[PDB]
Formats: structure tokens, C-alpha cells, sequence
């Protein structure tokens, strides 16, 4: 149920949620205050963290 | 509920209290200060 | 002294009136992000009159604030058309100065001098009214123009020359009995 529902959101969403590349991703979760989430893989969550 | 609810685009901090919501009181101030006004006159 | 409190209540009027009269006729109360003119959202000028607008692809444009575009909500809103506060006020402020200049003619009278101050005072209370029908009728960012502050600052001048005049009237009241 919860990760087909934010499927179903990510891709009906308007503006653009997704990115092209993990640098993108981390700068647009660094340029919105708080409007933006990123789902990436744990390792490399913690590593940018760090 | 697929079509209706899956398919959904649907489901605040306290605010700084305004002059419009204590405007009342206000009002009553000046009232009685122009009443008092007019009593000392009377008088 | 009697002389220079005279003079000081007598510029003290004349500014409050100045002030409050250009207020009520310029337009820079309100730095909104309005409309300038319809039937793109840009800054303003919003007077009490007349929404200027600025900083838009054409500036200097100014349309008659619509008004009138719940009795409670209507009384309101019919009173700030008006801005019969505001104008109330000038008109006190003016009829105060005429007692002041009848004052050094036509003398020894001493209650043209308490009803300078009675008008005085009545100006005050009628811009502070003004005001705050002004300040509720807009909620319905922002910041206040340099117009709305000449209104503040002629409602603290007019309530210091109100207290100049009933102090004043008072001495001649003390004079008067010595
Ligand atoms: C003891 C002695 C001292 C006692 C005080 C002496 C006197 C009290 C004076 C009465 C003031 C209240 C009435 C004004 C008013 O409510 O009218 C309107 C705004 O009101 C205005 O915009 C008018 C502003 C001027 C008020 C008085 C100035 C006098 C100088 C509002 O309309 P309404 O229909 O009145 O609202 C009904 C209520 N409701 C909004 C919840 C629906
Ligand atoms: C009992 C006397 C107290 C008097 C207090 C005086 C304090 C004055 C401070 C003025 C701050 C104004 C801020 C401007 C805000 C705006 O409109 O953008």
C-alpha cells in the first residue's frame, strides 16, 4: 500500500519530483527549507549525511 | 477507491493575533472616552 | 510663559492640521502587491483613494480603490469608503485652529481657548477611529506608506496641543481668580 501510494503521488506530481542525477537530488532537498524528500539508497544517504 | 482515492490529489502554526479581532474593544474605548468627554461637558 | 505656550500650541495646530490633510489626500498608505488596473500582480501605492500602482510594466496608473466589489461587515465597509474619520478629523483639527486664531482677538472670553482644546482632543480620538477601520477593512506580505505615518504623527501633535490648551485655559482660569 504505502510504496505504491507515493508511486502513484511521485508520479502524479506537478512540478517534477524526480531527477536525473543523485547531485541534483541532494541539491534540491538542500534548496527547498523543507518541501522536498529524497528516497535513495542507504549507504549513500549516510555518506552524504557525513 | 482505486479511482477515487488512489487515484487522489486530496487528503498552521497559531498566527500572530490581528487587529481585527480585538477591533471591538477598541471601539468601546473610544466610545466611552467620547461619552466621558461629553459628561464632563454636561456637567 | 503665556506667550511662547501661545505660539507653540499655535504651530502645533497648524502642523497637525497640515500633516493630517496630507495624509488624507496623498496616496502611500499601504506598499501592497495589487492590481493596478483591471476589467499579473505587481507592488502598489493604495491610498486612501486612489491604488496607484508601481514597479510594474506600466506605473503611474491609479484606479479608484474598489469598494464594494453581512451588516456587521457592511457598516464597515461603507465607513472606510467614506474615510469620514479621517475627514472628521480635518475638519475638527481646522475648527480647532479657528478657536486658537479667535482666541488672541475677541479675548478674555476663555472658553474658546477649552473649546480648542475639546476640538483638539476629539481629532485625536476621530484619527485614531479612522485608523483602526482603516487597518480592519484590509484583512480581506504588505507594509504602511509614509502617508499612514503622517496620520499617526498628527494624532500625537494634535493630543499634545489638545493638553497645551486645556493647560493653558486652566492658568487663565487661575489667573483670573488671583
Ligand atoms: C459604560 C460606558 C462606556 C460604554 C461604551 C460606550 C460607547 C460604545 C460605542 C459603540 C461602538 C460599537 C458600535 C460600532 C459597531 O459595532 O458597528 C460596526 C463597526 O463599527 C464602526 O466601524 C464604528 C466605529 C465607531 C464606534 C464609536 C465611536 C464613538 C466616538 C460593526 O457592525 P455591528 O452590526 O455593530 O456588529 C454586530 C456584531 N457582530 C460583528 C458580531 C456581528
Ligand atoms: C509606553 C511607550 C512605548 C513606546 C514604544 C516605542 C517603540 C517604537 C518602535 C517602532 C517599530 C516599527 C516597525 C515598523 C514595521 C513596518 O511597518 O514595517
Amino acid at each position: 500500500a504505502v510504496f505504491d501510494k507515493m508511486w502513484t503521488y511521485m508520479r502524479s506530481a506537478e512540478p517534477s519530483v524526480f531527477v536525473r542525477t543523485t547531485a541534483e537530488g541532494v541539491a534540491r532537498v538542500r534548496k527547498s527549507k523543507g518541501k522536498y524528500a529524497y528516497l535513495l539508497e542507504s549507504t549513500m544517504n549516510e555518506y552524504i549525511e557525513q | 477507491n482505486k479511482w477515487w482515492y488512489d487515484k487522489g490529489e486530496c487528503g498552521e502554526k497559531t498566527s500572530a493575533l490581528s487587529l481585527s479581532n480585538v477591533a471591538g474593544v477598541f471601539y468601546i474605548l473610544v466610545g466611552g472616552l467620547g461619552l466621558a468627554m461629553l459628561v464632563a461637558l454636561i456637567e | 510663559d503665556r506667550g511662547v505656550q501661545m505660539l507653540l500650541t499655535t504651530v502645533g495646530a497648524f502642523a497637525a492640521f497640515s500633516l493630517m490633510t496630507i495624509a488624507v489626500g496623498t496616496d502611500y498608505w499601504l506598499y501592497s502587491r495589487g492590481v493596478c488596473k483591471t476589467k499579473e500582480e505587481v507592488m502598489t501605492h493604495s491610498g486612501l483613494w486612489r491604488t496607484c500602482c508601481l514597479e510594474g510594466n506600466f506605473k503611474g496608473l491609479c484606479k479608484q480603490i474598489d469598494h464594494f466589489p453581512d451588516t456587521a461587515e457592511y457598516f464597515l465597509r461603507a465607513v472606510r469608503a467614506s474615510s469620514i474619520f479621517p475627514i472628521l478629523s480635518v475638519i475638527l483639527l481646522f475648527m480647532g485652529g479657528l478657536c486658537i486664531a479667535a482666541s488672541e482677538f475677541y479675548k478674555t472670553r476663555h472658553n474658546i481657548i477649552l473649546s480648542a482644546g475639546i476640538f483638539f482632543v476629539s481629532a485625536g480620538l476621530s484619527n485614531i477611529i479612522g485608523i483602526i477601520v482603516y487597518i480592519s477593512a484590509n484583512a480581506g506580505s504588505y507594509s504602511y506608506g509614509w502617508s499612514f505615518y503622517f496620520g499617526a504623527l498628527s494624532f500625537i501633535i494634535a493630543e499634545m496641543v489638545g493638553v497645551l490648551a486645556v493647560h493653558m485655559f486652566i492658568d487663565r482660569h487661575k489667573q483670573l481668580r488671583a
